[PDB]
């Protein structure tokens, strides 16, 4: 999450270091990076 | 491209290197790495530019003492064209995909 | 790579193109988590701060990178060298509910305060611009008091935003702008 | 707004794109003689570096500009980067100018420049200028296309051809139909032309300047 | 042992030859890599201090081993006996870079400064003397300002240079360089 | 006249013989650093064309001539040929000095120079002059070698070195002992040397002198 | 490296203490070290 470099369990338990994140029932931004085509419309020549 | 249909026209992009001072004229340009386009159905149109430098890194800073960068001094021009002068060939910027950026400094910046 | 512009669809380019190859790089240092998690000193003004970010200068590292994501989560982990015991207290908790020493009431040592601080919103995501100098009393991370502080700063953790916002910088003057880096 | 065509060629790390493209032509060849002769005697080398484009322009296309104004531009001719610097330091040798030749205008005028590229010559007949349908060459219409294309091979006399005093390739452009600026149409078009010397091998030095 | 010698191929020579046995020597000390990780206390001027190597004295074990290698490789350990917070900045990073708290600010305690240090040059590998009193400014590993730094000692690290250079000393007078060693 | 020893270096078209051999000697490496790095991304390319020898003259080893005298020689320097148009048309390269050094008297002075190939540096301490024998070198003796030759490797600071403003190899011959003509020895040593650059490739380019 | 006895993983994690040396696909001076002949150039007598 940044710099924990830490090589034990920080000691202190799980649900005490952080806040643990309730579920219910690049996320996104990787999505509409990883599909840029570098083609050609024409076709290459030489 | 922006203008009308009337408007067909010409563009180049010439990239020169540490060592030399920039062209003016595409004509000395044409001996750098480059390539040629004219406006059509498509518009858009994206150039990657190489990376070239001794050391596979270098700053994103820079001082008068760099004035001779030491990446270079990337110059677009403009071959011919028709009635399609005051057009807009606007040019955005990307990361394309060889792309990295490493260690981080915080500095002062507004 | 021609293609068709005002479809904005992404339309990238790369080396190969016109001749050259094209390399692995090793982003990890543009990593949102990794580039987040190291603390901002901002001005712990008196005694009785708010946890809030805004207040962070927005021209630092974790200062602008936070104000480039509208939307946001993470925890804390604060730092207070200072006077007496940070009596510090939940969000929504009454100004006044920061004083009684059975709240988390910190005992001084020699010289801040390293603490861990959980991420206490009832909104299920936080932001540093709401449009509804202008945002939310729900918006605080807590709150603290001791009885002087002098050293405020924000270890902002387990980080992860959404949405984007605009990152420009120092505007220049001759198309390259110059300052002394580290030289020999 | 057809059946749509686009195209770009690399040559080395320079590559012209276009979009009115209508294709291209390879004349008398699509080859190349065996470049390993006799008289180079396994003493020539590949050095497909200076192998790409470089910009020259051809006259103006204007209005008035006749029935027959035909440009020419001699290939080889002065380089004043690598191909030439090669020829400078070399005698014998041989290549294959790409050429791709634009002239912008717009999609609204009238006439056609006509395109084409041949060997050995001296100088033309007016009476024979109705042939050049003959060698390697292309025909502009700012209705259909604003670039041109035709990429010629190497034909010399000899295997290893040697240009301090020898020009085997001249390109000519004559006027076959008048420019008319029109109504809305485009005001002049200055024929641009984009050449590169391709699949070329030398053999053969000198000394230096000094 | 005769041979060639305008050859130069290395033609030594041992006991042997002539009688005698030869030994197991134990080189352990004369390790490279052994030898140059022990620090070096150059002197800090100032405050603003710039972590190079040609700085230290040329005449120091690690300083002269140092000398002695034309190209190298390392990681860094430093130690700061000092006042203030030393608030260390990247390579190529502004000089000016290094003071916001934001940055590796460390915070004093009794009495110096003991941290790790990364390699951190553009160039896939560095140099006490470039061809290229007058080398490059991407040759620094780092730079450290702190409100006034008194001890300056660079431990380097995971040792290993290239290529060799003139290892001479202490000329003598009398064919022997006497000076008091150790004695009962 | 003894165990016989020859020898010829073909480097391109050029190709260096002699006889008094004693044979060479490459240090630091015999390789290269993989020329295929990320700061040329793709853009290099393999010019062995250049690649081959070139004269250039060191001092002239006279009886006086001090044991110190060792004529510097910059390696890269001056090009009147190809290597050096390359180095006036590109920013970035790398490659290899061969380096075959000859000094003619005869098999009958005394004498020694001493030959070697030192990168990176700036200038040397004369107590420190007794120690080349610690980077390429090569020893001269006519009563064994005419020739001394040593083949050295790409060191720079980087894999793509610029020259424009940065020389990384020199060359060095300090008489290590001092000549002497004697009753029917010869009476003066000129010392050639005998160049080229190996396994070289670049990246980059620049407009034109136009 | 020169003085690490350590017993313990120095804590830290691996890509933390030092800087990770990023491949690309006495080395040498041992190598014209260890080739160096005691022979004769004649023949041993006695």
């Amino acid at each position: 999450s940044g710099n924990t470099g830490s090589i034990i369990n920080n000691y202190y338990m799980q649900q005490y270091q952080n806040s643990m994140d309730t579920q219910l029932g690049n996320d996104w931004f990787s999505k509409l990076a990883s599909s840029a085509f570098s083609g050609l419309f024409g076709a290459l020549l030489a | 491209f922006t203008g009308p249909t009337d408007a067909k026209a010409r563009y180049m992009i010439a990239y020169a290197p540490p060592g030399m001072e920039p062209p003016k004229t595409p004509e000395a340009a044409a001996h750098c790495i480059h390539a040629e386009w004219d406006t059509g159905l498509n518009s858009k149109f994206t150039f990657s530019i190489p990376y070239l430098s001794a050391a596979d890194y270098a700053y994103t800073a820079s001082d008068t003492a760099e004035t001779t960068n030491v990446q270079g001094w990337v110059c677009l021009f403009q071959i011919t064209h028709g009635k399609a002068d005051g057009d807009a060939l606007v040019v955005l910027a990307s990361a394309g995909k060889d792309f990295e950026l490493r260690l981080p400094v915080d500095a002062r910046t507004q | 790579t021609t293609s068709a512009g005002e479809s904005a669809d992404p339309v990238t380019a790369t080396v190969e193109n016109y001749g050259g190859e094209t390399q692995v790089q090793r982003r990890q240092h543009t990593d949102v988590s990794f580039i987040l998690d190291r603390f901002v000193k901002v001005t712990p003004k008196d005694q009785i701060n708010v946890l809030d970010l805004m207040q962070t200068p927005a021209h630092t590292l974790v200062g602008a990178l936070l104000r480039t994501a509208t939307y946001y989560f993470a925890d804390l982990e604060v730092a207070v060298k200072h006077e007496g015991n940070l009596t510090w207290v939940p969000n929504g908790a009454p100004e006044a509910a920061l004083d009684n020493t059975t709240n988390p009431t910190a005992y001084h040592k020699a010289p801040l305060t390293r603490l861990a601080l959980p991420y206490t919103a009832p909104h299920r995501v936080l932001a540093t611009v709401y449009n509804g100098r202008a945002l939310p009393t729900s918006f605080n991370y807590g709150a603290i008091k001791a009885t002087r502080v002098t050293e405020l700063l924000y270890r902002m953790k387990r980080a992860e935003t959404y949405c984007p916002r605009p990152l420009l910088a120092i505007h220049p003057d001759q198309a390259r702008h110059k300052q002394k880096i580290v030289a020999p | 707004l057809l059946e749509d065509r686009i195209l770009t060629t690399r040559n080395g790390h320079t590559t012209s794109t276009t979009q009115s493209s209508v294709g291209v032509t390879y004349g008398y060849a699509t080859a190349e003689d065996f470049v390993s002769g006799p008289n180079t005697s396994g003493l020539e080398t590949r050095v497909a570096q200076a192998e790409r484009f470089f910009k020259t322009h051809l006259f103006d296309w204007v209005t008035s500009d006749p029935f027959g104004r035909c440009h020419l531009l001699e290939l080889p001719t002065d380089h004043k980067g690598v191909y030439g610097y090669l020829t400078d330091s070399y005698a014998y040798m041989r290549n294959g100018w790409d050429v791709e030749v634009t002239a912008v205008g717009n999609q609204f005028n009238g006439g056609c420049l006509l395109v084409a590229m041949v060997p050995e010559l001296c100088s033309i007949q007016k009476r024979e200028l109705y042939q050049l349908t003959l060698f390697p060459h292309q025909f502009i219409n700012p209705r259909t296309n604003m670039t041109a294309h035709i990429t010629v091979p190497f034909v010399g006399v000899n295997r290893y051809d040697q240009y301090k005093v020898h020009k085997p390739w001249t390109l000519v452009v004559m006027v076959v139909a008048p420019l008319t600026v029109n109504s809305e149409g485009a005001p002049q078009i200055k024929v641009y032309a984009n050449i590169a010397p391709t699949n070329v091998h030398v053999a053969g030095e000198f000394p230096s300047k000094e």
